[PDB]
């Protein structure tokens, strides 16, 4: 799941969480009118792309900076005209950049205090946990390194729900004072309820702070979603932005195949997540670089094999393919048949190293043998990895 | 205490099993395979389908009725993700000794709620979800694993990975060691059984003379396992433990297939798990293809 800045903040504001008032514009004129409607003393214009570093990015129009500040609505429209339709290149994008179709026109807010606040499921404590620090605007992982005494945790009981004492105590530990502490405690409760409602794995607000005018605001936030809960989060998952994803990963998502593109030249699809991780491991240990991670699940069907091959063609770095299949009550001869079928029909001539363990192996070896295709049948996983590495440069 | 239900992990020829999601596609197929293997499958449940027979076995509307009419001691769940957590809860409510949930795709929040109930009782032991199951070779098979690569023997196997299990099983069969008990705990971040739960059983089991522990990135179950081994597998009759941890080359911030297999915030790395286990006296196999030969070296070194 990937949400734009305006998508996540809309999701937060709809659930009582305080964020900057904002509009989203498709055109320069929409941005102009949105700027007027805000009635804000200062406006911030933000290009909407998923990658970071927008502030120091450059547009293909020549405009420097994807984040601009102004008190003039007309300037907002002018700058938006130099953003929308163009590509935004940052230090976290390809040099070509990413096409900007929408901009955010938000009320610019000053920040007096910056804190860190995160809500996630604690695998060890079996339930939601509040993670906070008075040191905000910083990668929290570094704070844990230098100053572990500044990381505060609150274990939440999922049935009991978040307690007022818990929300208040965290707000105090974050450094909020007086009415700002009460306002922060309330927002924490709203953030917790949002966390549960949208089936998030984590809701991370950074910075979680306050304006000089004395209001607690979630200035920036990141939301990670539980993929298992898509069936009951249809509206949210429909907002998914795949424009900054690896194209092969996107096509794999269509066929429900777990693909993660890598840096190597040895492609491999494997039934099972652990076995696939182990395959990448043992390929590396024998001096090779895996081109990808590809899990088909324990129940490996023939069509999944075909789609996998279809995916691996889109990767030009692929010089060899390691096929390792153990398990799933679809016999090996059927798998082997689907392998030969995909090889001829997809016009593939990279060498295959295939290890099949199950039933009808001898028949599978036969189907592989008389296929007249560059297919090597390995006996074990180490043998397969070595023969795959030997197949490439 | 929930730790009291650990003994229910050890299925045998006296284990009687019902199937929740009995009339479903996968529920039917693996029930047929269970009957082939010799597993005492005695019936199953499907809400609204009670009063019928399926595969020559009675179908019930509820777990409680299924348990009372069959005397079942174990339940296996092939219920779709939107309703699987409720199926687990019904099984816990009926106080079924052992519950094996196969279902992949249960919302993590659902399982957090399930675990809340699970940890506050001691009658029901849960394996899974997103797990292959458990097998006592030649005696009882509950789950997905192929039972013909198995061989009744001396090595206890516990794994967060189903397909890596099949590697460890096949290798231990090849070198003639065989398996005493094999447990797949699944690849979900919130489950009913971890490594230490099985290690407890393995250590107390006379039939178990060696242990293969298969882990991967994400969570701290491997680290907890290492701590448990330092305290409980330290003489005078300590059993050899061989391990393999997948994901040495896994990238950070990505869910590597399994929902629980992810490196986030610098935690969950494979190298730290390897280090922790080695410090606990575990022989960590660098290669997944050498689990059998490695545990063989340790086993014969037991003079
Ligand atoms: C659980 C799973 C196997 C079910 O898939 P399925 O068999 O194709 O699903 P079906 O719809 O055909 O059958 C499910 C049945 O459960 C029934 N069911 C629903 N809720 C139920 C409940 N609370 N109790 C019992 N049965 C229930 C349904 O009615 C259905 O039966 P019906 O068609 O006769 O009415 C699937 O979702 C899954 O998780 N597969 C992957 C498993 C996996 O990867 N495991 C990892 C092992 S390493």
């Amino acid at each position: 799941m990937n949400l734009q800045e305006y998508q996540s903040k809309k999701l937060m504001s709809d659930n009582g969480v305080k964020v900057q008032r904002f509009f989203v514009a498709d055109t320069a004129n929409e941005a102009l009118e949105a700027a007027k409607r805000l009635n804000a003393k200062e406006i911030v214009l933000k290009a909407q792309i998923l990658a970071g570093g927008r502030g120091k990015g450059v547009f293909s129009s020549g405009l420097k900076g994807g984040v601009h500040l102004t008190k003039d609505p007309e300037v907002v429209g002018q700058l938006a005209k130099q953003m929308i339709g163009y590509n935004l290149a940052t230090k976290q994008t390809p040099k070509e950049g990413v096409k900007v179709n929408k901009v955010m026109v938000a009320e610019a807010l000053d920040i007096s205090r910056e804190t860190y606040l995160a809500i996630l499921m604690d695998r060890s404590c079996n339930g939601p946990v509040l993670v906070g620090s008075p040191q905000g605007g910083v990668d929290i992982e570094e704070v844990a390194a230098s100053n572990p005494e500044l990381i505060f945790k609150e274990q939440i009981d999922i049935i009991e729900g978040i307690k007022d004492s818990q929300a208040q105590r965290m707000a105090e530990n974050l450094g909020f004072l007086g009415p700002l502490q009460n306002q922060a405690a309330d927002q924490i409760k709203k953030l917790y309820n949002l966390f549960l409602k949208i089936d998030a794995t984590q809701v991370e607000v950074n910075p979680f702070g306050e304006t000089p005018e004395g209001q607690v605001v979630c200035f920036d936030a990141k939301i990670n979603f539980d993929d298992n809960a898509e069936f009951r989060q249809k509206d949210i998952f429909a907002m998914d932005d795949k424009s900054e994803n690896e194209p092969i990963e996107n096509e794999a998502a269509k066929y429900d195949l777990k693909y993660i593109g890598l840096d190597g030249n040895i492609a491999c699809f494997v039934n099972g997540a652990g076995l696939a991780m182990a395959t990448c491991d043992i390929i590396f240990l024998n001096g090779g670089k895996p081109a990808n991670f590809l899990d088909l699940g324990g129940g490996v069907k023939e069509s999944q094999v075909y789609q996998a091959f279809k995916l691996l063609t889109a990767d030009p770095k692929v010089e060899a393919i390691l096929v390792n299949i153990f398990g799933g009550i679809v016999n090996c001869a059927i798998i082997a048949n689907g392998i030969t079928k995909a090889c001829r029909e997809l016009e593939l001539k990279v060498p295959l190293v295939v290890r099949l363990e199950g039933t009808n192996v001898h028949e599978a070896q036969n189907i592989l043998t008389n296929s007249g295709l560059p297919i090597t049948s390995a006996v074990d996983l180490e043998d397969a990895a070595k023969k795959a590495v030997a197949s490439v440069t | 205490s929930y730790t009291a239900s650990r003994k229910h992990l050890y299925v045998d020829k006296n284990t009687k099993v019902i199937c929740q999601g009995f009339t479903g596609k996968q529920g039917t197929f693996h029930s047929q395979q269970a009957l082939e293997y010799g597993t005492n499958l005695v019936g199953g449940t499907t809400p609204g389908k009670g009063g019928k027979t399926h595969l020559g076995l009675p179908v019930f509307n509820t777990v409680k009725e299924a348990k009372e009419q069959t005397g079942a001691t174990a339940s296996v769940i092939y219920v779709p993700p939107p309703f699987a957590a409720a199926a687990i809860n019904e099984a816990i409510d009926a106080e079924v000794p052992l519950v094996v949930c196969i279902t992949e795709g249960i919302p993590q929040q659902d399982m957090v709620r399930v675990k809340h109930r699970l940890l506050r009782q001691g009658k029901t032991r849960l394996i899974g979800p997103n797990c292959p199951g458990v097998i006592n070779p030649g005696e009882c098979k509950i789950g997905i694993m192929p039972g013909h690569i198995h061989k009744k023997g001396r090595i206890g196997i516990v794994s967060r990975s189903g397909t890596l299990t099949y590697e460890a099983v096949h290798q231990t069969t090849q070198v003639g060691l065989g398996q005493s008990l094999c447990v797949g705990i699944g690849g979900d971040p919130f489950n009913g059984t971890d490594f230490t739960d099985c290690l407890e059983i393995f250590l107390n089991d006379p039939a178990t003379e060696g242990i293969i522990l298969i882990g991967e990135i994400g969570g701290n179950a491997e680290e907890n396992a290492a701590e448990f081994l330092k305290q409980h597998n330290s003489g005078p009759k300590s059993k050899p433990v061989v391990s393999f941890i997948a994901g040495l080359t896994a990238p950070p911030g990505r869910r590597m297939g399994h929902a629980g297999a992810i490196i986030a915030g610098g935690k969950g790395g494979a190298k730290e798990k390897i280090t922790a286990l080695q410090s606990a006296g575990v022989v960590v196999s660098m290669s997944p293809a050498q689990l059998g030969t490695t545990i063989y070296k340790e086993f014969e070194k037991r003079k």
